RNA sequence: GCGAAACAGUACCGUGAGGGAAAGGUGAAAAGAACCCAGAGAUGGGAGUGAAAUAGAUUCUGAAACCAUAUGCCUACAACGUGUCAGAGCACAUUAAUGUGUGAUGGCGUGCGUUUUGAAGUAUGAGCCGGCGAGUUAUGAUAGCAAGCGUUAGUUAACCA
RNA sequence: UUCUCGCAGUCAGACAGUGGGGGAUAAGCUUCAUUGUCAAGAGGGGAAGAGCCCAGAUCAUUAAAUAAGGUCCCCAAAAUA
RNA sequence: UUGUGGUAGACGAGCGUUGUAUUGGAGUUGAAGUCAAAGCGUGAGCAUUGGUGGAUCCAAUACAAGUGAGAAUGCCGGCA
């Protein structure tokens, strides 16, 4: 293995760019519905709650 | 009232079509030089073949 | 970022009877003057953990494939002697040994002052101690002139 | 040739300059200055001064015929104007700019030199296409 | 590492403005309306890519019907004499181009007779 | 003197020294191709095709139509799948179209 | 893939024709007249050119109307104003304007197009036969 | 980019606690244009300098938007989200290619997002152009992928050379 | 579509027919159970229609046979008794 | 063989950018940026040349991102 062709066998996975383009959605949709409480900032609840 | 829809450049030139200005009237002066203004005196002080005015 | 720059603390405009968005602030990331929330900060460690035996095995394998590169000829302190460390005789020695193309490493256990003086102004070549070389520093040399003494240490380290 | 002389940003409405040079468009040297002289516009005097200056330069620095020249092309170029402000009632003021015009008039001495620019463009595209074609030989 | 990229955005906008031009108005000089018109025209082309053959079929049928009314019968009568008896597999548009070359479809009309 | 030649499902009228564009085909340029599916040569008609009819053509070139850029998009629904395509075709001419 | 379409273009000829109006039913004669003017019978119909023919109508007064339509269906006309509604019957047209009725009916049969006006110009309806169109080499026929 | 690369906490606003910016690039050396002309002059172009003055101080480049001119085509009967496909005609000559540009006429043709049961809409956002412009990281857990190691395995933490 | 795991998503649906409740058995009305459609789905016919009938679009296709429906013309084709 | 309508939502595969790291190359006999063009691409793109212009980068592989812009009565400037 040399720096001109240094590659592992395989290591890569899909990433979530929630505000980039329309390819996998991942935009205004954000993969969390539309006009929902979860979609809001810190939209969540207490773990026990 | 105030403007509701903007006028485009095509609309602008359609409105400005009447911007062409008419020409003036000219007259020949037998004694002085350049073509004078019709029904007006000439720069050389003379008008109906008549000089009544001082230095132009 | 936005919260770490001083400035005003008021809405620059009245709330009602306006024709724009109310405001964020005078200091806003969407306004001129910086304030981007995300970027480099002195909180990231920029470090990762690896097993010791993993590194030993990696070094052993890269030495195995390095030993077969037929550029691993032996060296001894004798030729590092008979020289004052001046690049002149060093330049002649490297040129005679066709080392201009190579970035050859010189493994050494003692780091004699003459060799340290030599090769100090050649970015192509580099030299350090036996137990200071990394895999990147190993495979980038394209050649290495090995010493008799380091064989015992590398065999012990496997 | 051109016999042009740029004015470099006199403050006047560009529309009025365009109008007066329409009044002078197509006309030759003998029938342009006379009418331009006594028309009641100030921009008329402005363009007349520069037209006389350009005629003088053409006679001096080019030595052309000077008796068949006519306006080849009028322009009305909007130079960078200034930003002035006058207060307006009930605390809502406005910024008023004095429009500035860049004025120049080209003087041609023949019924041509417009198609010759097309010939220059044709030579430009011809050298472009032959350079592309000569590159294809190496391809 | 702060990055500002304008070259790629500029070439993208230029290439998306390049397809369409010759438009009434400065619409072919902006990005928003130009892109909207490009997409609308693409939809127009998608629909017309079938509407054109839809209209061509009608054109062929109209012209063959006119030619057959020169012969003196309805369009439907001649079709029924192409599969079982007097088998013809010639298509509609060719029976029309046989009209632009006269004295050739007369052979066909004399063939469809008894 | 004429010929109705069928390629795929498209019929074409041809005569002597006629050049035309048809679907992309095998047997690349320079090679003669003799299609037996041709009808209406000279006053003779067969039911599926004209009997013993042989039309021989020589290919002049293999070309591509202009790249149509087709879109699918419904307003206010956020889908803009894009695709472009160049249509392969063959420009070729007939020589004899013998009986 | 496709066969190159072959049509005719830059070709224009409109043969002058003459018909004599009679007791024939207005609608069924007028549809045929319209299709002949537009050229729906030509083997070389050209939509963007419409190489039709000129036609002249003689003695439109002889047309009769079936049923009670002479006193059942009446044509109105509103020009631009409230109260401008003026309605006349078919027999009133016999007294004043029968040609214009056929004119408007045919124009109605023609789709509203820029060329449709140019096609109806090719129709010359006359209550009589006094005109200088004999020098235009007309064509006398029936059931046009 | 410390707010502030400049005479910046300066200009400015307020009677004050305070707020608060923008505006670098001549040339290799001003060698910043002797001299000429027209204009009162500024100025303009010559000359002249300079490798070069579409490098002349508006000073590296000078994009889009916007404003005019002109090659050539079409347009004064004309009901259209202005374009698509045809389609003669007209002007022609290319990243050699069913070459390109315009389009008499025909056929077709209620925008782009928003959220709503459902938006062609008289629901809202947009005057335009260009630039900038908003899902990262620290520790922690879970699930998946891979590799190392290996069934009294391993990893080392903080730390030391 | 059976079991584990990751992972949202909505809890405001709408309409026509079918059996209905309210209403006044009036409503593009409301409240259910069935089918279907739109939303998330283009197409033809119904003149122009989210909803009906015929139907489910990979790309090209100046080819054909068809579904509902239709054949005086606009606007595509039919007549005979 | 089924085939490829698709939002919400889920999976897969990529392109493009900045800089770094070595591995090669280009260049004031004209690189980058710039505008036009009668090409190439399944897609985000790749170009080839003409002219503006005179100085730095580019091909391949990984690396880590303030990385991909029409919209938020988004910000600056100019122009309508």
């Amino acid at each position: 293995l040399n720096q001109l062709k240094s590659v592992p066998k395989a290591r890569n996975h899909k990433t979530k760019t929630l505000g980039r383009g329309h390819g996998s959605g991942l935009g205004k949709t954000s993969g969390r519905g539309q006009k929902g409480q979860k979609a809001r900032k810190s939209g969540l609840t207490r773990p026990g709650f | 009232a105030v403007q509701q829809r903007r006028s485009s450049k095509h609309r602008r030139d359609k409105r400005r079509s009447h911007d062409a200005l008419t020409a003036q009237a000219l007259s020949v002066c037998q004694k002085c030089g350049k073509k004078k203004l019709f029904h007006r005196v000439c720069s050389c002080g003379m008008y109906g073949d008549l000089r009544v005015k001082k230095a132009y | 970022t936005k919260g770490e720059v001083r400035g005003g603390g008021k809405k620059p405009y009245k709330q009602k009877h306006t024709g724009k968005a109310r405001q964020g602030s005078t200091r806003n990331p969407h306004f001129v003057g910086g304030g981007i929330v995300f970027g480099p900060k002195p909180n990231r460690n920029y470090s990762l953990k690896l097993n010791k035996k993993a590194h030993t095995a990696a070094l052993h394998t890269v030495w195995s494939e390095k030993l077969a590169s037929d550029n691993t000829h032996l060296v001894d302190q004798n030729l590092f002697n008979k020289t004052e460390g001046k690049t002149k005789v060093m330049m002649q020695f490297l040129k005679s040994a066709k080392l201009l193309d190579k970035n050859v490493l010189f493994v050494v256990n003692t780091l004699n002052t003459n060799l340290e003086q030599s090769t100090s102004n050649i970015k192509n070549v580099q030299v350090k101690h036996l137990d200071k070389v990394s895999v990147r520093d190993l495979m980038l040399a394209n050649a290495l002139l090995v010493e008799k003494e380091v064989l015992k240490a590398l065999e012990g380290k496997f | 040739m051109i016999a042009f002389a740029k004015q470099f940003r006199v403050r006047i409405s560009p529309q009025k300059a365009r109008l007066v040079c329409q009044l002078i468009v197509g006309k030759k040297t003998a029938d342009a200055q006379n009418i331009l002289s006594n028309t009641p516009k100030k921009a008329a005097t402005l363009i007349a001064k520069l037209l006389n200056s350009a005629i003088a330069n053409a006679t001096n620095n080019h030595g052309m015929n000077g008796d068949a020249l006519y306006v080849f092309e009028c322009v009305a170029n909007q130079g960078p104007s200034m930003k002035r402000t006058i207060p307006r009632a009930k605390g809502s003021s406005n910024m008023i700019t004095k429009r500035s015009s860049n004025l120049v008039v080209k003087l041609s001495d023949n019924p041509n030199e417009r198609q010759e620019l097309i010939k220059q463009q044709k030579a430009l595209v011809k050298k472009r296409v032959e350079g592309q074609q000569k590159a294809k030989m190496a391809r | 590492m702060r990055i500002k990229g304008g070259k790629q955005t500029r070439v993208r906008r230029k290439k998306w403005l390049k397809q369409a031009s010759g438009s009434f108005g400065t619409r072919h000089a902006s990005y928003k309306v130009a892109k909207q018109t490009v997409i609308q025209a693409a939809k127009y082309a998608y629909r017309d890519r079938r509407n054109k053959k839809r209209d061509f079929r009608s054109l062929w049928i109209l012209r063959l019907n006119a030619a057959l009314r020169e012969q003196g019968m309805t369009y439907s009568v001649f079709i029924n004499l192409l599969k079982k008896h007097n088998i013809e597999i010639n298509r509609k548009v060719l029976s029309e181009l046989a009209i632009k070359e006269p004295s050739k479809f007369n052979l066909i009309v004399q063939k469809v007779k008894s | 003197m004429h010929a109705i030649v069928v390629c795929g499902s498209k019929q074409y009228l041809v005569h002597e020294n006629d050049t035309f564009f048809v679907e992309k085909l095998e047997a690349p340029v320079g090679k003669e191709i003799q299609l037996d599916k041709v009808l209406m040569l000279d006053e003779k008609i067969g039911a599926p095709y004209l009997e013993k009819a042989r039309v021989v053509c020589v290919v002049e070139k293999h070309g591509l139509q202009r790249k149509v850029n087709v879109i699918k998009h419904i307003s206010q629904k956020h889908h803009l799948k894009k695709y472009g395509h160049r249509q392969p075709y063959t420009k070729l001419k007939v020589v004899r179209f013998v009986h | 893939k496709t066969s190159m379409l072959t049509k005719e273009q830059a070709n224009k000829r409109r043969q002058w024709y003459i018909v004599d109006a009679a007791g024939l039913v207005l609608g069924k004669l007028a549809v045929k007249a319209a299709d002949l003017i537009r050229g729906k019978n030509k083997v070389d119909f050209t939509p963007n050119q419409d190489c039709g023919d000129y036609l002249i109508i003689i003695n439109s007064d002889q047309v009769v109307l079936t049923g009670n339509k002479k006193e059942n269906e009446f044509w109105y006309h509103h020009s631009q104003y409230i109260g401008g509604i003026k309605k006349v019957s078919g027999r009133d047209m016999l007294k004043k304007q029968s040609d214009k009725l056929v004119y408007n009916a045919v124009k109605g049969m023609l789709p509203d197009n820029r060329l449709s006006r140019r096609w109806i110009t090719k129709v010359h309806v006359f209550k009589g036969d006094k005109h200088n169109m004999e020098a235009q080499k007309p064509t006398t026929l029936n059931w046009s």
